[PDB]
């Protein structure tokens, strides 16, 4: 078929800038191209069609150019709500093939996280399983390090991390690290601590609790 | 059944006629149509399944009552009995001659 | 002509040398379906219909018995028992223009597929939403003909 | 005005059958081009099938011979029958109105089709005990399949609600935490309750988080 | 089809009286008629069939008459347990069509309600929603008026009423009026009152509580 | 002796499928006339389908072509398959033995079929604080679909129990209050627990009501 | 699709009775000779049943 190649795979520019997304076809597909915008947890929205013509209801900052093999999507002023995955889609050839997608990231100012630590509920501790949850709220950039301490225990891979998508309101992330233990293997230790290292912090923030309180 | 009933609750007499045809000889037929006998003219005669063309005249040949048709030496039907009125008719070919 | 308004010429009352066509080097596609190609100079037919149009290069395969596409459904349908020959050749040096040649159209929207050898030149606005689309074009009211650039 | 609603997605065994429905409003599907397009989780969009305005149906090479797109005219409904499902068909499916199978201006909300031999399991909901402002939430653990929709206070609180994407555990089950950030003025005076909804197992847990 | 019309739609007679329920067919359906008795929250029970013949186990106070278009169900002595919906059903014509139903109500003596007012539980009041329930117990007739007072507030349509069916034991009703508020819109007022007006009361009964106690 | 038990009813989406079962005792369904008759909530009875003693099946005009009545002889069971459900099929369905599709002497208990795109929701149970005699109860709020069965003290108290019919709220969910009247002699000496059971969402709440 | 069964679609002249032809030379269906190479109007004479 036609292999549709998008560049870059991840695009990070500050708001108010001009973003140029490039799409390349393996063949010449004329001006038979559409662009779609897919928000996280939301269906794709058609932005432009016939490589130049805007869909109604799409704002004027989106535009398109290119022909044959090379095509460009131009966003003349990046705003906060354009954090989405953008797809180019040819429809000249017989199988309709979509592109790989481009994640567009808004570079806001550096925000230090708000750190919370949740002990396991005593409802959960009666079913053999314990989960300590460390929550990092409203931070940027995404690169943060979460080291668990179990009375200074070299914890290695015993946790699972989940990061939300970048917010459309204030461009900040949230992270949740879940540490899972057995009931006889959680209560042999007293004080549980979550240490976080981030760019926006001068010292790594340690939030701890005691089992007995 | 009461006579005060509406249509659809009133009694209906139904007779279902099923005509079945096994390969025994068929004995249920319709009324065989007949027309007035015309003599001394070249007509197409159909007497009891025996068909032909001829002039049907009166005959002096006295048939026996079980016999219906008459044949000459060459096995051609030259005499016949009318089924309506038991009379004998001598079929003669509609006339032919050299010109 | 364009494929939505394809031309038809009734070839009759004449003698046809088919092997000045079959021996022409220009034709990219020459597919005779109901009849052998070399046997055309011997068979005698009551009349011939020549249906001429212009399509894309990738839509040539839809001009065939039993094929299905945009052109087969809404522009030009061949019957399943089709006897005849489909001849196609590249005309990029004639029908193409630097500033665009939008003189060639094709039907994109129709409520039902065409019957074989049916021509539909109606340009009325396609009711795609069954709203009171009282002739005016707009939302859910599409122009049925798209132009081959 | 134009709205497309998918339904019928759920967990199905490999080799099983599933009949997805797409109800439409704002146009008639009997006179429009309709596509089904799927997206694998974490991957890009992939076109599955199309039905034309005249009724011609086309399928991708990976789905040809197994799936069957159709529509039923007197109720304005588009269906996709799915047979002999393999492992790679676990995806979110969207019905989309097209402009002559060129571009898709209107898309449906989408439905998730999960193809695995695992059994449906109802989630366990646990509260996270909270300690200016403070965050509190509930951890939804050990369910199958995706997804679980978490709301707060019957959907009356949508500001500060972070519902994390669920992670696959080493045991094969999913887990997601849902948190809210609440100022200390209403922290000690209001109980926050997370409406956990697992539609494949048909369960809803209104578990209160308390100090 | 055949449209089966029952009269009256609601029949109210004192116990010990003779009740006559009329059923009319759009066509003549001969003696092809059955009668059914449906208690509230209970399947229908066949009473008579062929327009005259009693089902076994049906008491002798039920009888039927009529033919063709007009039919009657006679209950020669109404008792307390016959509060039900009665259906006539033709089965001569090809589609089996039921009647509209007749609700039979027993006219007992006038009983004044017993009035209770339930405050919202503090489990419920912490979840943003408040429900004050005013309960009227063992009254007759059904016509009662429930006016809510929120420190003399002209409450208009902010409540939902639910009435039980008439009891088979003592022919009395019960009503529950639920008033729903928001937590910040319930706690701005102190004293909550439910006023009830009934035929069996000489003055409207006001039952109130205080939020602070 | 004769007893007819329906099962399989529950909430179903529009366009969905549902297979109602009717087990019988006291007679064999393979040699009897059996009907399915439905009653809309607040409306009258409506005949849906019949199966004869020889096996001939008949349907009403509103249900012809969608529903399918059948039976399975070697277990004494009657089924009704229900396909392509519209919004007006939300009703209580009864299987009934007939005397040659004339009159129905024996009726089943009935099962409720709800056709809506709403999700099944488990109820919230709250206690009503009591103040001769006194009334106490529990309020069952915000559930879907019908019904909720409320008992008192494992079903050992049936005198004075008023379970109100549920009202449709403006939010689409139901609410019913269940009350009991208890004299003050046993009010402070006996603990009362209301067994709320919601079988469609599969939940059971044994919530004590206390002074 | 089983493609192991083939039939000779093209030949220069009709077969004699009980004659077998297994030769697979490139058939000339046009004016220009094939010279053993496929091209325009030059086909493999055996086509398989699908
Ligand atoms: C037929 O009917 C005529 C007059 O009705 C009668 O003279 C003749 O004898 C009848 N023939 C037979 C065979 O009954």
């Amino acid at each position: 078929d036609v292999v549709m190649t998008q560049s870059p795979a991840t695009l990070s520019l500050s708001p108010g800038e001009k973003a140029t997304l490039s799409c390349r076809a393996s063949q010449s597909v004329s001006s038979y191209l559409a662009w779609y915008q897919q928000k996280p947890g939301q269906p794709p929205k058609l932005l432009i069609y016939w490589a130049s013509t805007r869909e109604s209801g799409v704002p004027d900052r989106f535009s398109g150019s290119g022909s044959g093999t090379d095509f460009t999507l131009t966003i003349s002023s990046l705003q906060a709500e354009d954090v989405a995955v953008y797809y180019c889609q040819q429809y000249g050839s017989s199988p309709l093939t979509f592109g790989g997608g481009t994640k567009v990231e808004i570079k806001r100012t550096v925000a230090a996280p708000s750190v919370f630590i949740f002990p396991p509920s005593d409802e959960q501790l009666k079913s053999g399983t314990a989960s300590v949850v460390c929550l990092l709220n409203n931070f940027y950039p995404r690169e943060a390090k979460v080291q668990w301490k179990v009375d200074n225990a070299l914890q290695s891979g015993n946790s699972q991390e989940s990061v939300t998508e970048q917010d459309s309101k204030d461009s900040t992330y949230s992270l949740s690290s879940t540490l899972t233990l057995s009931k006889a293997d959680y209560e042999k230790h007293k004080v549980y601590a979550c240490e976080v290292t981030h760019q926006g912090l001068s010292s790594p923030v340690t939030k701890s609790f005691n089992r007995g309180e | 059944f009461q006579p005060t009933y509406g249509v659809g609750y009133q009694p209906y007499r139904v007779v279902v006629l099923s005509f079945e045809l096994l390969h025994a000889p068929a004995t249920v037929c319709g009324p065989k149509k007949s027309t007035n006998l015309v003599k001394n003219k070249c007509v197409n005669f159909n007497f009891n399944g025996l068909t032909g063309t001829g002039v049907l005249t009166e005959s002096n040949k006295k048939f026996l009552p079980f016999q219906q048709f008459g044949r000459d030496i060459a096995d051609t039907t030259d005499a016949v009995r009318d089924p309506q009125t038991l009379e004998i008719l001598d079929i003669t070919p509609c006339s032919f001659g050299g010109v | 002509a364009s494929v939505y308004a394809w031309n038809r010429k009734r070839i009759s009352n004449c003698v046809a040398d088919y092997s000045v066509l079959y021996n022409s080097a220009s034709f990219s596609t020459f597919k005779c379906y109901g009849v052998s190609p070399t046997k055309l100079n011997d068979l005698c037919f009551t009349n011939v219909y020549a249906d001429s149009f212009v399509i894309r290069g990738d839509e040539v395969r839809q001009i065939a018995p039993g094929q299905t596409g945009k052109i087969a459904d809404y522009n030009y349908k061949l019957p399943d028992d089709f006897t005849g020959c489909v001849i196609a050749w590249n005309s990029n040096n004639l029908d193409s223009k630097v500033g665009g040649n939008y003189n060639y159209l094709y039907r994109l929207f129709r409520k039902s597929n065409l019957k074989p050898f049916e021509r539909d030149i109606s340009t009325e606005i396609y009711q795609a939403g069954s709203t009171p689309c009282n002739g005016v074009e707009g939302f859910n009211c599409y122009f049925p003909l798209q132009s081959y650039g | 005005e134009v709205q497309l609603v998918e339904s019928g997605g759920g967990l199905v065994q490999p080799g099983g059958s599933l009949r997805l429905s797409c109800a439409a409003s704002g146009f008639t599907v009997s006179s429009n081009y309709m596509s089904w397009v799927r997206q694998a989780p974490g991957k890009g969009l992939e076109w599955v099938s199309v039905i034309y305005s005249g009724g011609s149906t086309y399928y991708a090479d990976s789905v040809k011979g197994r799936f069957t797109i159709s529509r039923h005219n007197s109720k304005n409904t588009l269906y996709l029958q799915m047979n002999s499902l393999r492992a790679e068909d676990t995806a979110v499916y969207y019905c989309a109105r097209g402009y002559g199978d060129y571009y898709f201006d209107y898309w449906g909300q989408g439905t998730l089709v999960t193809v695995s031999s695992a059994s449906t399991k109802g989630p366990s909901v646990f509260p996270l005990a909270p300690s200016g402002t403070a965050a509190l939430g509930c951890l939804v653990k050990d369910y199958f399949p995706e997804p679980v929709t978490v709301s707060w206070n019957s959907g009356a609180l949508t500001s500060g609600v972070h519902t994390f994407p669920a992670v696959l555990q080493s045991s094969g089950l999913y887990s997601l935490s849902s948190v809210v950030t609440v100022p200390s003025s209403s922290l000690g005076t209001q109980t926050y309750i997370c409406n956990v909804n697992h539609k494949p197992s048909n369960t809803k847990v209104d578990k209160k988080v308390e100090p």
